[PDB]
């Protein structure tokens, strides 16, 4: 019943997948907000190149750097990452390989970008790396320096691939300190430190693409934290009265009869358009319901959030949140 | 506004290719295969490469198969003309490629590698260039009037144009033989990355290179997309009631303008007409007076309220459109109350495209 069980709050690591175009960016932002309220520190990763962090908060391209993009209620803060897979590339094989030099040189002739496309792998694995550093970072108290990381992921037709460590690692260079780090990262993922959450909108593809998902992670033995239903929409009617307007009745007599009381009188023909507004309404509701019924059969928490009427705006994100943080997320 | 006539245009056979375009589901495939089933109507001998139908409307058509190549959709007696469909099928239509340029014993060994099997065949592109490859193959084999081309799904409309062409640029780039298949920077490079990978992928990769023995692939792009200009090509930008979907078709249209390639118009489908005349501010005054005061009759007034916000939002969307595009013709098709997912339905879209 719950959309957040106690056990969501010790999570460090935030997935948040779903299938394309379903809310995963917009999301990711309003849980970073949900869980800095309070005067925490949370950061808001992304690992695609897409920039959708700064397209979100519509500011410029955002560079390699972990920088304060949002305040949370009562001296909360969000932090933003775009990774930058190039940079981080050269990282890895300075702090690795001790190979910042033939680097610096592959940069300049594009082969850092070369060798990411052609090693899919090696993109996972510097990615993954990256998020598992930024989790179990301390400051000079040895505390954590978030409070909680929130990555808006890959989606849900790649996010088992992403943290599949074991492929990722394998046509990479045998022996060093890589394998090392993998091991840590497949830890990290299968604990109860990490939770993946899955995005949803009440149609065929996304609710499909999310029980596929969720099935693909829990053969992996990787933790699953909430089905996320974005965009939802009032039915303004009752169950018998929907249920019965989705096959077209709706009673006239009933609705002549209010609409006097309300002082309204209408001609047969706008009469007759307002009832098949309704039957289309009903229609669309009955229809939702159905496919969200497909995720009954899930044992998984879920938590709604509504439609936003116009832009996606900052003010958008913190009434989101808001409605995260009334069905318990924290 | 000038309203776009999709009826004289698939009736009119001059009219040889129909490219179906926006971003990602705004009802292309559902666009594609409706125009594509009313020109069998009309008469003609139709072909529609669709990319990613529904499982149902995949089944409606016969094309839920691993085929990459058309198939007659059996339709009834009285239809004059002939449609015909298929699926892209990306891997197969990359194995084509590869078959055709470098011949069917050398493609025995590409088609083997591990490398193409993991890698080539699914980086950034391959949808769009699969996609222009195949509608290549079907202008080539002379056996349809009229090919519906229906294009992959992306957050970004401009894509289906740009990605083929890229991805050329990116196959033929000299990282791929200098690199895998000496010199101090190049050298510097091929360290690092004997360094990184895997022996095992190296191999494959330099084997890859090898055996293709391929600016192959930008040529290949360039000439592909240069059918695009032949006379008798027709756009049709795609687009939802959405701000997303709608700066999508506006980047597109004014691409289309730039590169003087014909646009039939725009088709703005998924509205909300209004059935019912009664005042937005009337509605909720009236189902306001009834919660104070049986109960539907509120939640019918609150359905209409709620239709006319979002009929508002769409007319004000669609006039920033027109404002911007005075020339281009407009289609807008109404939000059917049922999934288009038969040919029943194909066909009552079809009747909303063509009025
Ligand atoms: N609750 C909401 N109400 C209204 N619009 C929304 C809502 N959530 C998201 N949107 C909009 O829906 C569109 C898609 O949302 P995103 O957050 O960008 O999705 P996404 O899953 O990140 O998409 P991709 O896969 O990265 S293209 C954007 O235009 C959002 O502003
Ligand atoms: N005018 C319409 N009325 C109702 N449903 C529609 C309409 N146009 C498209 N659809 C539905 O919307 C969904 C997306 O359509 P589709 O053609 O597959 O989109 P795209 O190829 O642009 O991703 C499908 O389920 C389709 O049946
Ligand atoms: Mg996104
Ligand atoms: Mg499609």
């Amino acid at each position: 019943s719950v959309g957040w069980p106690s056990r969501l709050s010790g999570v460090r690591l935030h997935l948040v997948t779903g299938k394309g175009g379903t809310g995963k960016s917009t999301i990711a932002a309003a849980l970073a907000l949900t869980l800095a309220a309070g005067g925490r520190k949370v950061l808001l990763v992304e690992v695609e190149g897409r920039q959708g962090i700064a397209q979100l908060f519509d500011v410029p391209p955002l560079p390699y750097q972990e920088l304060k993009i949002a305040t949370a209620e009562r001296g909360g803060q969000v932090n933003a990452l775009a990774i930058d897979i190039e940079a981080a590339f050269l990282e890895y094989l300075d702090m690795f390989y001790n190979l910042g030099i033939a680097g610096r040189a592959m940069r300049r002739i594009g082969a850092v970008e070369f060798a990411t496309t052609i090693a899919p792998g090696l993109r996972d694995v510097l990615l993954t790396g990256k998020i598992k550093e930024t989790v179990v970072r301390l400051d000079k108290n040895k505390l954590p320096v978030y409070d909680a990381i929130v990555v808006d992921a890959p989606p849900t037709g790649r996010i088992a691939r992403f943290l599949d460590v074991t492929k990722a690692v394998s046509d990479l260079a045998k022996g060093g300190p890589v394998h090392a780090q993998s091991e840590g990262v497949v830890k990290l993922l299968h604990s109860n430190q990490t939770a993946i959450h899955l995005v949803t909108l009440l149609e065929a593809l996304p609710v499909q693409e999310t029980l596929e998902a969720i099935e693909e992670l829990a053969q992996m033995e990787l933790p699953i934290g909430s089905v996320i239903v974005n965009r939802n929409i009032p039915a303004h009617l009752e169950p018998q009265d929907l249920a019965k307007a989705a096959e077209g009745e709706v009673d006239a007599d009933s609705v002549r009869a209010g609409l006097l009381t309300a002082g309204v009188k209408l001609p047969d023909a706008d009469f007759a358009g307002l009832l098949t507004e309704t039957i289309q309404h009903a229609t669309r509701i009955t229809a939702r319901a159905e496919i969200a019924q497909q995720l009954d059969a899930l044992q998984v928490p879920r938590l709604e959030l509504p439609t936003v009427s116009d832009g996606v705006d900052l003010g958008s994100l913190y009434e989101l949140s808001e409605s995260l943080a009334q069905q318990g997320v924290r | 506004p000038k309203t776009l006539d999709m009826g004289a245009i698939l009736a009119d056979t001059s009219n040889r290719v129909v490219v179906c375009c926006g971003a990602g589901g705004v009802g292309k495939t559902t666009t594609a295969a409706a125009l594509a089933l009313r020109a069998a109507e009309y008469g003609r001998t139709v072909v529609v490469l669709t990319i990613d139908p529904a499982k149902r409307l995949a089944q409606a058509l016969g094309i839920n198969d691993l085929g990459n190549t058309p198939q007659r959709v059996p339709l009834a007696p009285e239809v004059p003309g002939e449609l015909h469909a298929m699926m892209l099928d990306m891997r197969r239509t990359f194995d084509e490629m590869v078959m055709q340029y470098s011949g069917p014993e050398r493609a025995q060994s590409i088609l083997d590698n591990q490398f193409y099997q993991t890698v080539a065949t699914s980086l950034a592109g391959t949808q769009e260039y699969m996609a222009m490859e195949k509608l290549g193959q079907l202008l080539s084999q002379d056996r349809w009037d009229l090919i519906v081309v229906d294009t992959p799904p992306s957050r970004n409309a401009l894509d289906f144009l740009d990605a083929p062409k890229r991805l050329g640029s990116f196959m033929d780039s000299r990282l791929w033989r200098l690199l895998l298949a000496i010199t101090g920077v190049m050298g510097l490079a091929m360290k690092a990355l004997s360094t990184v990978l895997g022996s095992q992928m190296l191999a494959d990769a330099a084997a890859f290179v090898q055996s293709l023995d391929a600016g192959g692939f930008r040529e290949k792009a360039d000439r592909t997309y240069a059918l695009l200009k032949r006379r008798g090509t027709q756009f049709v930008v795609v687009s939802a009631a959405e701000p997303d979907a709608l700066r999508e078709a506006s980047f597109f249209v004014d691409r289309l303008s730039q590169e003087s390639m014909p646009l039939a118009g725009l088709v703005f489908n998924r509205t909300h007409p209004m059935l019912c005349a009664l005042p937005i501010e009337r509605a909720i005054d009236a189902a306001e007076t009834l919660d104070a005061e049986t109960s539907l009759a509120a939640a019918v007034l609150r359905i209409h309220a709620e239709r006319g916000q979002t009929a508002k939002r769409e007319i004000r969307l669609l006039s920033r459109f027109t404002g911007a595009n005075p020339t281009v013709p407009v289609v807008g098709v109404p939000s059917l109350p049922f999934d288009v997912s038969d040919l029943e339905a194909l066909r009552a879209l079809a009747d909303q495209l063509t009025t």
